[PDB]
RNA sequence: GUCGACGUACUUCAUAGGAUCAUUUCUAUAGGAAUCGUCACUCUUUGACUCUUCAAAAGAGCCACUGAAUCCAACUUGGUUGAU
RNA sequence: CAUUGGUGAGCAGCGAAGGAUUUGGUGGAUUACUAGCUAAUAGCAAUCUAUUUCAAAGAAUUCAAACUUGGGGGAAUGCCUUGUUGA
RNA sequence: UGACGGAGCCAGCGAGUCUAACCUUGGCCGAGAGGUCUUGGUAAUCUUGUGAAACUCCGUCGUGCUGGGGAUAUUCAACGAGGAAUUCCUAGUAAGCGCAAGUCAUCAGCUUGCGUUGAUUACGUCCCUGCCCUUUGUACACAC
């Protein structure tokens, strides 16, 4: 009944799964908050995708990321992918595409792998 | 784009809403008194708002600053931004039309010969005209090239509104009386009309400058026709032979 | 074998190479009937472009490229019924 | 099974895709009621029942 | 080219099933062809069916490398990656080193996290046609499989009396040239796919002075590989040892690449079986 | 295959090993190397153009590969194709080096900038991607599918809204300054953007017709019908004569040839973009033929930093005072055509080298093209050719480190010497050659 | 290690009586059975038509005027001397 | 403890002599506006008839016409073409 | 870059009615085979899924090596990141880390998988060491 939105988020083996949806603000992984997220030196990598843009998109949105696989670094870089792609969708649908493409060019300005993985490797040189 | 509206009040705001998701994005508070005239360029990269205190702001549109803000002489009532050659005419309280480009952020043109208040204006497309009607009954284009007026028209009733097509086709005016809109079509459009003012080089009255034959005695000088009367002349025998039927035809 | 230039060569086989059956056998659509219904209401597409009519042949190296446009809802429903939809692009 | 989920294609849709559900996991949701019935019950129902 | 490639193997192996399902049309279309040649009276069952010889009108005109090779076998040089097992021994990687100097076109691939599905994905979209991995017990090489892949075969070995380049002297560099090759008794039609299998990693046509040879010689199936190089003398042919020798015995050939392990076996060593050690190809 | 514009002959023809067809090809700048790509081989073939042989054969896409092209400066190669990803390939000189970008969904028309920087790809999502070669990261994308024209067709079944037919560029082209895009697809739209700031300057409706197909976005429901639309109803057995009352169209034919064989309207779609190298256009293959859009300077009163004391009235009156340099300046800030005209003929030819050194620099790509697209058909040979002698000695070195900015103004200037008075030039060099010869020989009996 | 002769061993091949159908009458037989301008009723099979399920997908699109149906609120009536 | 599951019981908020959902019919647009009919240089439109008939013109040895056939094989009787006998 | 002592946390492989010690001390029943109970010692990569280790945090210490018979209720073997030489190596690579399996050859004095963490430096050049190719341009223009 409620505006929606799923994304996904991975590193190597780590994958993160975010649902956006219209709310009052809290952002949670794993259900605890994401001030919570180990191992605690990158907290700030999990944190850009809301300090890049401001917590003014956040403040009516209420997004959950569950995380699985993977090691601490992985579901660090799978978390900020999963919220910040998920931040895209969410103003894709269902706010206007100007703050859409607003967010994707600020995103792909701090990296592009905020939203595009690295994913088949290697090379047979 | 098509994406942003802009509101501007009498208390001197102008607020940028998307037209999208209809929601507040910015709000600029330059001017004090009422905001009668904003307009961007067609690149959402300069915007220009004009308020009856007389100043023209010029603001950056992507980044939020002002580029600018110039105080004119009186307050001002109407803007028109001419968005392809980025002119902007502003009709104001001393009965001129003052024309200013917002690059620069200079006065280049100011128009003056109106009796009355300017009811509107409006620019040709091309940009080359700025056609206004005012109070004094009065209909008039200026060639802003040459910074005169061209044409006067004295219609019974006030024009209150003037409009050009996008295309050069059509002027649209509308008066106090009369329940409709009234339709001219502009002559220029299919002859050349003279840039000569009127009041109560003919070539370059006409806009025109016909080549001189030759510029010097001693310059060489090819010939006032085609180019390639040249290669015809010296191969007309094998252009000819290409040109023939392949078999001879039945006669 | 040079006798299926005589024998093999059939109506019903120029008509297994049309799209809806291509569909059907590639198991895109229950039944020929429902690839028509698909191809027709414009799901389908062959390489990037938009694939309209139901008697389109399709070759064997261009039926690799047999899928359904990207924003379709029959592409969205089965990714979100493996909860594999990314709202990212589109689906 | 293997080789079927080898060979997969995933661009197979079948109308009971939209009725037919998936947990978290990925697996296959079966209801272990009915299916002809339904699992939740409306209100008057609770209230005859009860 | 996921879908390419799995849909072209699979009209391959369809293919193959209809080849083998109707072979006996071949067999008879050549007997009634040979009953046209010597005017031979024809079989009951040959002779009461109507329509072969009405398709035998359009099939009058019908008439070594196999299945996988067959497409590209001198049209198109191979390309060879060597890699070892995981974390391997520095022995192996000696070992590894001088398996990329024996065949033309190889490189080396350094193992270490590379699973090997993805491994064989990036090789067979990078375009590499020859995958060898090798495995060892301490130092002391034990295996090597070779994957050729466009869902090719592979086969796998074991290496048995292993004495290496970088073990015995510092005898100088290799040579590197496009080699001859040599196949002594090679004789049954799993003796003719290994050739296949092994010699469809070389360049095809080699200089006829080309002074360098290696040899895959059959033991009662112990592949003995030997390499030299020579200079014909006077009276005879002058032969020198260079590079590695050793003995590789096929256990395992099957027919998909080295991901799996669900491909169809075309072979594999039937060790406790009651007369196993009475043939030889068994 | 290749073709000699001198000699009109085929004097090269490359093919595979494999059997493929063709679908995109790109050269070297130093022509010494073709490339080419299919869309049924995931390969990029490798030719030289001296010898003739296949010099490789590139690998690594896993799609089929939609568009190839050079960079013009330091020759890279760039590829793109249908699994969603640009790649770079660093194929002379030892390297062998392959950079591959992933994008969002899969490409076709890649474009490269005239420097090399920088290239521009164009997915099926809807947009215009462009990113830094050397450093493989995005500059900056434009999103282009909702300022595209689809319409709807007649036989379909869903409206242009829902329509994914045509909401992408199968084609787009870099201006030669590197600053805009046009693009051009399957729809009758197409667009031109400036690439700073991803917005789109102006779009163009490529086709009116209604006998073409994807014109019209709304149908009018008069000729929808209670079985069919009355535009699809085949009228053509109502036909005077045999040769159209046949119908020799067989059925599930889509761009084969030979029009009469597909039953269908001819849909309206754009094929290849492309701009002038020498004068402010653009060419597009639509279905009508090559759509040619270009400026025109006669008209749009465009003025650059006039005041109020710059006027035609006050140019001429420098121009009857003689302040050359000035009058020519006003009329470079006027920028009338006219005006350029009347002071450009009116400057003599004792003092064309002090106004042409005098020039300031931003008026100098102003004077370069239009001395270029007046000079192409002028009757002032002499007169124009001193001009571009004045204006390359005395600036000719602002021009050579600013080679993007004129290097349109300047490909039309070279369009004057060669086309016109190289032309002039070998006539007169005949006439003396064989005057020499005439009276310098023995003629006797 | 190759092919002939002899020897051995193995595989395949029969086709008769009778009836019926096949000629827009008549399959060759007299050993067999059929030539009628409709009236009604019941049972059965089939196909459309409208609505619908598995089970969705797409809407020849906009605007105006006019009628209807359902769910709320509001009012009225019956109702703990008993509604559902 | 989650439901980003169904069915309800209710608040806050929004809130001008009511609100929501669904549907049938008609009208106007869906291409760029020079009026209806007929035997048409004009008549009629309340009607063409009791002038609507004459005259003139007008007829290719083209007295040729399936550019229209799913494939293989045949064609008793047809049909086509060519010759022939008898009138 | 340590040593003690607590705490938080993060994987991917792997599912055959199949997976798994030895030597004793004694009691009781039984004809015997044996059964059942009892008992100490030795060995141990445990046992099928939950779970890893490196890592992260919080208290505490505080950085000059090892021996047996002698002597009370000091002094006689190795070794503190390994010489000359030598081998291998270019991105999820080198290296660190653990966890599983044990697939007809090989392997358990180990082998193969699997994830976790993840760089430095080349990415040029034929100068050295070598190996290779060509020495009519042929293949069709233009140019050299």
């Amino acid at each position: 009944a409620v505006p929606s939105v799923q994304t996904f988020g991975k590193k190597k083996s780590a994958t993160a799964v975010a649902h956006v949806k219209a709310g009052k603000g809290l952002i949670k992984v794993n259900g605890s908050p994401i001030t919570l997220v180990e191992p605690e030196i990158l907290r700030f990598k999990v944190y850009e995708p809301l300090l890049l843009v401001g917590l003014d998109k956040f403040s009516n949105i209420d997004i959950r990321v569950r995380v699985t696989g993977g090691g601490h670094v992985s579901q660090v870089y799978a978390i900020r992918q999963a919220i910040a792609k998920g931040l895209v969708a969410y103003h894709q649908k269902y706010v206007d595409e100007q703050s859409k493409n607003e967010l994707k060019k600020a995103f792909t300005s701090y990296d592009r792998t905020l939203l595009i993985a690295d994913s088949r490797r290697p090379e047979p040189k | 784009c098509g994406n942003f509206g802009f509101i501007g009040s009498s208390n001197g705001s102008i607020t940028i809403y998307n037209m999208q998701s209809g929601i507040l994005r910015k709000k600029y508070k330059l001017h004090k008194r009422a905001v009668t005239g904003i307009s961007l360029d067609g690149m959402n990269r300069k915007m220009v708002s004009c308020g009856l205190d007389g100043i023209v702001g010029f603001y950056d549109f992507n980044k939020s600053t002002l580029l600018g803000k110039l105080k004119l002489d009186a307050p001002i009532t109407a803007m028109v931004y001419h968005r392809s050659s980025d002119l902007f005419a502003l009709a104001l309280d001393d009965l001129s039309i003052v024309v200013i480009d917002a690059v620069t952020q200079r006065v280049v043109r100011q128009l003056w010969g109106h009796s009355n208040r300017i009811t509107a204006f409006d620019f040709s497309p091309e940009g080359r005209w700025i056609v206004s009607a005012s109070l004094d009954s009065t209909i008039r284009t200026w060639d802003l090239p040459t910074g005169g007026c061209i044409d006067g028209i004295i219609v019974d009733n006030v024009a209150t509104n003037v409009k050009f097509s996008p295309n050069g086709d059509l002027l649209a005016t509308t008066h106090v009386t009369g329940n409709g809109i009234c339709i001219w079509t502009n002559r220029a459009q299919f002859k050349t009309v003279s840039t000569r003012t009127i009041d109560e080089l003919n070539d370059i009255d006409f806009n025109t400058y016909t080549s001189l034959e030759q510029i010097d005695k001693e310059l060489l000088t090819l010939s006032i026709g085609p180019r390639s009367k040249m290669n015809t002349l010296l191969h007309l025998d094998v252009i000819r032979k290409r040109s023939k039927p392949k078999e001879a035809p039945k006669k | 074998k040079i006798s299926d230039l005589e024998n093999k060569v059939t109506v019903s086989a120029i008509c297994r190479r049309r799209l809806p059956v291509i569909m059907h056998r590639l198991k895109m659509a229950e039944t020929i009937q429902d690839a028509v219904k698909f191809i027709e209401q414009g799901h389908v597409r062959v390489g990037p472009n938009l694939i309209n009519d139901p008697a389109y042949l399709v070759t064997r190296n261009m039926e690799d490229y047999v899928t359904w446009v990207d924003n379709s809802k029959i592409k969205k429903t089965l990714l979100r019924y493996r909860n594999q939809i990314d709202d990212f692009d589109f689906s | 099974l293997r080789e079927k989920a080898k060979e997969r294609n995933p661009d197979e849709y079948y109308h009971a895709m939209h009725s037919r559900k998936t947990d978290a996991k990925g697996l296959l949701i079966s209801s272990r009621h009915g299916d002809e019935e339904d699992e939740s019950l409306s209100m008057d129902q609770v209230k005859l029942l009860k | 080219m996921l879908r390419r490639q799995a849909r072209e193997r699979r009209e391959y192996l369809y293919r193959k099933a209809q080849e083998l399902q109707d072979s006996q049309l071949q067999q008879k279309r050549q007997i009634i062809k040979q009953a046209l040649a010597q005017g031979k009276p024809l079989p009951k069952e040959l002779a009461e069916d109507e329509s072969l010889q009405k398709d035998f009108r359009y099939d009058q005109s019908l008439k070594q490398v196999d299945d996988e090779y067959a497409a590209t076998s001198g049209i198109m040089d191979p390309r060879i990656i060597v890699t070892t097992s995981r974390d391997p021994s520095t022995r192996l990687s000696q070992f590894a080193k001088e398996i990329k100097l024996l065949f033309p076109n190889a490189v080396r691939l350094n193992r270490g996290n590379y699973v090997m599905p993805n491994l064989v994905d990036a090789c067979k979209k990078s375009g590499t046609t020859d995958l060898v991995v090798l495995h060892e017990h301490r130092g002391v090489p034990t295996s090597l499989t070779i994957s050729h892949f466009p869902h090719g075969p592979t086969a796998q070995f074991s290496l048995h009396n292993v004495v290496m380049r970088h073990d015995i002297i510092n005898a100088g560099n290799q040579s590197e040239v496009n080699p001859h090759l040599i196949f002594d008794n090679f004789t049954t039609a799993l003796g003719k796919r290994v050739v296949c299998i092994l010699k469809h990693l070389f360049n095809a046509g080699p200089k006829k002075d080309s002074e360098r040879v290696i040899t895959f010689a059959n033991r009662g199936d112990f592949i003995s590989v030997r390499q030299h190089v020579y200079v014909r003398t006077r009276e005879g042919v002058e032969i020198a040892e260079v590079g590695p020798r050793f003995e590789m015995r096929l256990f395992e050939l099957r027919l998909g690449t080295l991901e799996n392990k669900d491909a169809d076996v075309e072979w594999q060593l039937r060790r406790f079986i009651r007369t196993a050690n009475k043939k030889d190809y068994l | 295959r290749a073709w000699d514009l001198i000699r009109y002959r085929n004097f090269r023809t490359f093919t595979g090993t494999e059997r493929i067809q063709f679908n995109c090809l790109a050269v070297d700048p130093s022509g010494e190397v073709v490339c080419a790509g299919s869309l049924d081989n995931f390969d990029i073939h490798v030719w030289s153009v001296q010898t003739g042989q296949l010099l490789d054969a590139l690998s690594g896409h896993e799609g089929p590969v939609s568009c190839l092209s050079f960079s013009q400066e330091n020759s890279v190669l760039a590829s793109a194709s249908w699994d969603k990803t640009i790649r770079i390939w660093s194929i002379f000189g030892r390297s062998q080096q392959v950079e591959p970008i992933e994008v969002y969904s899969d490409v076709l028309a890649l474009s490269m900038r005239p420097d090399g920087k920088e290239v521009a790809v164009s997915t099926l999502k809807g947009q215009i991607s462009i990113f830094n070669i050397e450093d493989a990261k995005q500059v900056g994308n434009i999103d282009c599918r909702k300022d595209i024209i689809s319409g709807r067709f007649n036989q379909d079944r869903f409206t242009a809204k829902n329509s994914e037919r045509s909401k992408f560029f199968t084609t787009i082209h870099y201006s030669f300054d590197g600053m805009a895009i046009v693009a051009g697809g399957n729809n009758n739209s197409i667009c031109l953007y400036d690439v700073p700031n991803e917005v789109l300057l102006k779009r163009f409706i490529v086709s009116r017709n209604m006998a073409l197909n994807g014109t019209l976005e709304f149908l009018n429901s008069k000729k929808m019908t209670e079985a069919g639309s009355l535009d699809l109803i085949d009228d053509a057995g109502e036909n005077s004569d045999l040769e159209d009352r046949i119908d020799n169209s067989l059925p599930g034919s889509q761009r084969g040839g030979d029009l009469s064989t597909r039953k269908m309207r001819p849909e309206v779609r754009v094929t290849s973009v492309q701009f002038s190298p020498t004068a402010n256009a653009f060419a597009a293959a639509s279905t009508e033929g090559l759509l040619i859009y270009s400026t025109n300077d006669t008209i749009l009163f465009d003025p650059f930093d006039l005041d109020v004391d710059v006027t035609p009235h006050s140019t001429v009156e420098a121009l009857r005072e003689k302040q050359f340099l000035n009058a020519l300046v006003m009329a470079f800030r006027l920028n009338e055509e006219y005006l350029i005209n009347k002071v450009y003929e009116a400057i003599p030819i004792k003092e064309i080298p002090l106004v042409a050194s005098n020039i300031p620099a931003i008026y100098l790509p102003r004077i370069l093209k239009f001395i270029g697209d007046f000079a192409i058909e002028s009757q002032h040979i002499e007169f124009n050719l001193i001009w571009i002698k004045a204006l390359l000695s005395a600036s000719g070195g602002y021009i050579n480190e600013h080679k993007y900015l004129f290097s349109t103004a300047m490909r039309s200037i070279q369009r004057f010497i060669v086309r016109v008075a190289k032309e002039v030039v070998n006539t007169t060099t005949d006439n003396k050659y064989t005057y020499r010869f005439l009276v310098s020989t023995d003629g006797s009996m």
